[PDB]
């Protein structure tokens, strides 16, 4: 596959240029010139905030769209010798933009606390403001990556109940247990997202 | 063309420059003649202890009145890093019983380097040396300046740790922002690529 | 003499950037093509797939 | 105070925002375009039926429009770092989402096209499918715009 | 005051907006190509019935000029930063769009110019879904407005 | 004082905690499900035994909670930078853990559900297998609390 | 005044300029004569009539040259960087819009050789869709001559 | 006077105790799970004898959560940067030599357990490859305690 | 005065504008010599009739050494950055040129020795494809000689 | 002026003395193995004698651990850069000839096992050829020992 | 005076350039030597006639032998940044024509091995392709003495 | 005064040239016995001709090991950047030209074992192109030995 083996060298020459790069520098004495200080403090907040709040949704939409399509696929195949499977198993569908109901909301809430400030240097600005941005990155990101996986493994199962369902009437009641199942880590995601953000004062 | 030295029983405080010169009511006027080869300059007011610094130039009768140049230097100890670094705090200048502040932002080298910055004027294409508005008076063109305080051995003068950048303060959000977007435009080009068609036709 | 400094100038930290970032798309790009132009299909019609 | 770096970020978001869900409506629409190709051999009374998926795609690429104006309706030369970045929030959620949008609606209408050709009955489920693949826009459009005001 | 660099990214929307369009209309104007030779054997009378697409894809391949030469003929050396970053956010918008647009008529034209040949109903079909593809790049254009002039 | 960067390396690794601890989670949870809906047809009996492996993925999740909560109640304004650093490597080392026990737990289940569909005898030694990749998941979490509370 | 190492951008322009587009061209032979190769065992009289593709090929490539060419001549040892970064993007622009005109010209003429050895009625049209190819590469020259010019 | 980041890589030591070696052994049960899913679905009597390579692994993990807690016991807060490069490679060190003892354990027992079904011999063999197999483990458990130590 | 390093493009020219176009008339040759093996063991008498596609692919070599002995002997102690930048690109772009036009020659050669092996006629058009393959190199090595003019 | 803290390098050095080494002991055992059951479903009576391409293995592992001890025999706090440098020199040498040695005897007794299985009087010959697999490792040490002497 | 790379890069070019001839070398004679091996099957009487293009392989590495001996030669301690880099770029260029030269030997070789069994009258004809081949190994040396000298 | 970062480079020249000589050994090896293990089977008279491979092999070693030695029997603490320079160049040529000779070694060597399974007497041919690949790391040997006196 052409296109694995170009991620592949892009990878494999990244980290070949850290590595060396890094010996050298190391070697050279130059630790004075590798100030992370000065990399993690010229950063404003607002971006890791807003960086945070993006990802917040669409790290969400894009699980819901993951499993919308793995399960709708089976769904509509499989009720063509079976018309009585198409509104029996709308659970999952369900499930998966509950997932994204819960981004939305998650974006709404920490889309507060954004009051602008004045100051332009380090010593201005203040810890509580890097602390604020920082947070806000950190649960963005938590949030969407939770619902994500959530999302694919929600609809996975939603497509293998589905599928399973057009054989023998008595079985999805009791396969939509994984299913109910499945909802529990993003809602965690959830839960860990508004915790780590519960204490920031950003104004 | 030699340096300047102030000699506290020992070489304590060194300055070179290829250009310094100023201007009053933007009348720029050359003051490398009136350095760097003229033992009688007055460095009465300049003082030294470690971990301090002053540089005071008082110019001769010139425009009305002796004019008073005054660099204030120091150094602490960080206490992270373990090391001792220094910058130019603070500038003055004196002429007839008047202050101001150029304060000098961009500046920082280890006890094991000298300092070096091209075109380090102050006003337009500078951008620092600031004067916090209410501009007065007093341009000052420096070009390739260059010093080493709170520690020297001998006459010699080491390489310099020059701030011409390691790679920039914004480009790094910039590049953040844009492997971010790259990223993304990934995920859709390899499957707007990858899309799959059929062969032949039904009957 | 005095062991000057090299005369590493202002603006450089900007040009380092761009020729670097400049090079490498051009770089991956003349790479790609050329590696999607060598394995390439001919066909495999009567002409070659034929023999003896 | 803010350098001239900083409208860079405003000017991207504004641009991505489209850019992505015109992606994702491309690639639905040609889906459902191969897909009715598929289908039609066999039952052509059903074709002014099968484009409902398709105009379902298209509806993506409008509402990135409804921000593609928007933001654009905001830039000036004497703007913060923090309005920015605002606008740049705004732009990757919608963008985003237009693109997973328009993957899901390809997909689906893909699916149901072919389903429809053999029972007449699926068609039903298939529209309802295809309200939830709707709303994947319809949310990432949301927070942008409340994202143009604060 | 402003610096010697910014006109870069300006002329660089000079060559984006092209860059990407051009690929665009090359995705399409071969493939569909293609497909009206498939049946010109068997049916040649159809041969001029199913061009369409390829014609479209010239005219995103005109979309994407009218912003090039445009920006073009704004073009100065002290530049603004900001008026840079708007100009070459509206070439890559055009661009990118333009791209998207030329795969959707490509690969649609590939299918329904096969399509046509088994049953003509699909024809009227496919004046529709190449149609919405081609509202994609109309779109690209309107946005690239309003990023040079407001 | 302190430098005022040190709440980011724990703001990492209370984020990376619960977003490893979910990927493993997730994994492990599709595979014991498709493994159970595959099965169902030939032995409906046995539907509610092979729910042992999918409920032992769940756990997993607990875990990453119990380390995503702790970091977030421990953090303020002006922590050290030693403290971070301790967080940092507690959550890295469960959410690591975690991943690693969820993909052990998916294969066996998917492997175990068929031999005891297959089999009676086999499920009760499959069990064993399940647990050993529990412990796994287990020794992360110790190494975690010993980095946290210190 | 003018920085000594700007000359660089000046001659990259002229390099790409050439390459790119040359590039394509290459693979637009490499789809047309070979695919003569294999129409050309059977109906052997259409070999003058399919050596268009190729001449079109050799269009794609001198249009490189010529801009490469007009965008070189104006060096010296001062050069600006308006000057120079205005030949880097129009470079840039043929290049690739040149590359991807020889790509779309290559999979046209090896479809349309291939449909013309069965049925002659073709050709005429087949003629049409490689217009509209060539035609691609003269939209990439005009960038060039309106960024490189002024 | 040793600076205070120092410690950072030290915690670090201790991740990789519990990360990577842990990985290993996830590797040291789940091939050999489903080794177990070929094997007793005729040979079912065998299953109390195949639980071998699973103990290896949970031995695998025992070394590693030894060397773990042990290397972030010792830690404090005024370490010289030395010690910590020291913790850093013993911890490196046992993660990757009990990564390489748990891939071997891993296959060796697939290979085992599935060759068992055809000579009833095979037991001794399996062992006396284990034991090798296993060895590796203790010889990086024995260097990472006489690093530590130290 | 001038940079240290500035020789390095100098010397970096003739390397390239040798290495390139001899990887290029090495590919045609070898490309050419597994077509000629394989066609002409059932004929003999074209045995001396497939030379040409390895003798006309070596006229890369020598157009490449016609440059690099000049880029060569063209380099003094005295160089500056706007010299050494044109010796860059004139080297760059006759390896580049020389590479795309080895791979034409080496494509067309394969399919006009697999086709003079069925009909004689096709001796007379390959040979006219192959000229112009033969230009896709041609046209580069004339702009890189403007490159080292000045 | 003491070199800053060279020390790193020292450990590192151990570290390679045996991640590679010992792990190329893990693959070759990975394949004799996987040849042994093989040829047991053959021969059951000759699985004794097949355990000497497992014994060599073993033997590469132990240098990987005896070159490390007395690296790390020789740690202190005031190691200079020349001693570090040494230790880095003698573990990268160890290791990697380790490495080579394991790939080595891993495919030499996965291939020999196997064409044992029908003829016994290879067997002895194979003796030979193994040995000098072994040999390769011992030379490592030798190597990894004078470099760390000096 | 002299920075510190008045002697990295004439080592370096000397070695790689050794390096680069030998994997060149060692390809194409293991190449040519499969091709007699699996040749000598069905005609092994023409083994003592073949042994041709073992030699025109290895004589590249003399050549790329005499240039290393060479650039060894010309290297001291007080020598000008100048000469180091034109004889790094000396040795790079031999090594890759070298590389380059010897896969297309071992390529022709190969497959003209196994095509001369089946018909004497290609004898000729492949030595006239191996000369070519070996043209571009006297071009090397007709830029390896230059750099020597100026 | 020296640099005492310059025993760096010696040290990594010696590592990597017994390190490449390692694992040219061990390809060498790797595909001779498989060679060897599958001509056994039928003919055991030739396996005392066919050990020849692995012994020659076992010189490509004793290649590096001298010159390991030798490199390391000139380093201290006042080492110029010079010499340890020229111990690099020597090292890395001489480690990877032994590892292209083991290359070529290994598989004429298997190619050359499989011939010979049937027609004994294809040993009189193959040897002699066996011993050209050792020849090509005979280059090495020299050129290093020379950059170790100088
Ligand atoms: C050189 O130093 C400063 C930058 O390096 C410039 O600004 C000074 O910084 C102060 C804090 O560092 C400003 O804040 C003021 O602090 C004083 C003293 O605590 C308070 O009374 C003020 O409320 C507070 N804020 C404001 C808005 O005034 C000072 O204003 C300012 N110092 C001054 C004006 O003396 C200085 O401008 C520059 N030095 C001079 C003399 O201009
Ligand atoms: C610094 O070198 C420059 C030339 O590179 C000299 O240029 C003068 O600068 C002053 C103001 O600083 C102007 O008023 C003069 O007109 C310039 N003279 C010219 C260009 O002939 C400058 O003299 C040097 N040093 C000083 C101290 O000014
Ligand atoms: C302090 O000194 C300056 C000179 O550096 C004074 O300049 C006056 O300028 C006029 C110009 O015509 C001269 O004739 C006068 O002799 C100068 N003195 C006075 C008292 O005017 C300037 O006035 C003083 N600056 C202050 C107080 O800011
Ligand atoms: C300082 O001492 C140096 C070194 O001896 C001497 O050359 C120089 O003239 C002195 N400078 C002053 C200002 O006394
Ligand atoms: C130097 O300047 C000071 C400033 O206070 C003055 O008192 C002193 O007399 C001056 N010295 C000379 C030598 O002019
Ligand atoms: C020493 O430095 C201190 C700190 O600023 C200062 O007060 C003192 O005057 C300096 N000089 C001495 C002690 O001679
Ligand atoms: C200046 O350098 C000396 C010599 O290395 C060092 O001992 C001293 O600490 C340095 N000065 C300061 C203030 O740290
Ligand atoms: O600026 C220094 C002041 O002191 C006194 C004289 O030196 C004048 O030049 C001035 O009034």
């Amino acid at each position: 596959t052409g296109l694995e083996l170009l991620y592949l060298g892009i990878f494999v020459a990244f980290w070949a240029c850290m590595v060396v790069v890094g010996i050298c520098y190391t070697i050279f004495d130059l630790g004075f010139r590798f100030d992370v200080a000065w990399f993690l403090t010229e950063t404003s907040p607002f971006m890791w905030s807003n960086l945070g709040i993006g990802l917040a949704i669409s790290l969400s939409v894009v699980g819901a769209a993951w499993g919308i399509y793995i399960t709708g696929s089976s769904i509509i195949g499989g009720g063509v010798k079976a018309p009585r499977i198409k509104t029996k198993n709308l659970v999952s569908i369900i499930f998966c933009e509950a997932v994204a109901i819960y981004g939305i909301i998650m974006a709404i809430v920490i889309s507060n606390m954004a009051e602008p400030f004045s100051a332009t240097e380090p010593k201005a600005i203040g810890h509580r403001n890097y602390h604020a941005g920082y947070s806000m990155f950190g649960a963005g990101l938590t949030v969407g990556l939770s619902n994500l996986f959530c999302g694919v493994c929600v609809g996975i199962v939603g497509s293998g109940a589905a599928l399973a369902d057009a054989q023998n009437p008595s079985l999805f009641v009791k396969i939509l247990i994984v299913e109910i199942f499945g909802s529990a880590i993003g809602l965690f995601g959830v839960i860990v997202a508004i915790l780590q953000t519960s204490r920031v004062k950003m104004g | 063309h030699p340096p300047v030295s102030y000699n506290d029983t020992a070489p304590r405080i060194l300055f070179w420059a290829q250009n310094f010169s100023v201007a009053y009511k933007d009348e720029w006027k050359d003051l490398t003649s009136l350095t760097f080869g003229v033992e009688n300059l007055n460095l009465t007011g300049s003082f030294w202890n470690d971990s301090f610094a002053m540089l005071s130039l008082t110019y001769e009768p010139l425009f009305g009145a002796t004019v008073t140049f005054k660099f204030i230097l120091a150094s602490r100890f960080y206490p992270v890093s373990a090391r001792y670094w220094f910058a130019m705090e603070r500038l003055e200048i004196h002429s007839n019983g008047s202050v101001a502040h150029f304060n000098v932002s961009q500046v920082t080298g280890p006890s094991i380097y000298s300092f070096h910055c091209e075109y380090v004027s102050s006003v337009s294409k500078k951008g620092n040396l600031l004067v916090t508005n209410v501009p007065s008076v007093w341009q000052m063109t420096l070009h390739n300046f260059q010093i080493q305080a709170f520690n020297v051995t001998g006459e010699q003068f080491s390489y310099a740790s020059d701030c011409a950048g390691f790679f920039s303060p914004g480009i790094w959000m910039g590049l953040l922002t844009t492997l971010f977007m790259l990223f993304i435009f990934t995920y859709g080009l390899h499957m707007i690529l990858s899309l799959k068609t059929m062969d032949r036709f039904d009957d | 003499p005095y062991n000057l400094a090299y005369k590493y100038n202002l603006e450089y930290s900007v040009v380092f950037n761009l020729v670097l970032w400049i090079m490498i798309g051009l770089a991956l790009a003349v790479i790609i093509t050329s590696y999607n132009i060598w394995n390439m299909d001919p066909g495999y019609d009567s002409i070659i797939y034929r023999m003896t | 105070n803010n350098p001239e770096y900083s409208s860079f970020f405003g000017v991207m978001g504004a641009s991505s925002a489209m850019v992505f869900s015109a992606m994702g409506a491309a690639y639905g629409t040609a889906k459902s375009g191969t897909g009715i190709a598929a289908m039609s051999v066999m039952r052509p009374e059903l074709i002014m039926k099968s484009i409902i998926p398709v105009v379902m795609a298209g509806i993506i690429a409008i509402y990135g429009l409804v921000v593609a104006v928007l933001i654009a309706n905001s830039l000036t030369d004497g703007i913060t770092l923090y309005r920015s970045f605002l606008q740049l929030g705004a732009g990757l959620s919608v963008g985003l989402s237009g693109l997973a949008a328009g993957f899901a609606i390809g997909i689906v209408g893909d699916a149901g096209v072919r389903g429809t050709a053999q029972q007449p009955r699926l068609f039903v489920g298939m529209i309802l499918i295809l309200i939830f693949a709707e709303v994947l826009g319809l949310y990432g459009l949301i927070v942008a715009l409340i994202l143009s005001t604060k």
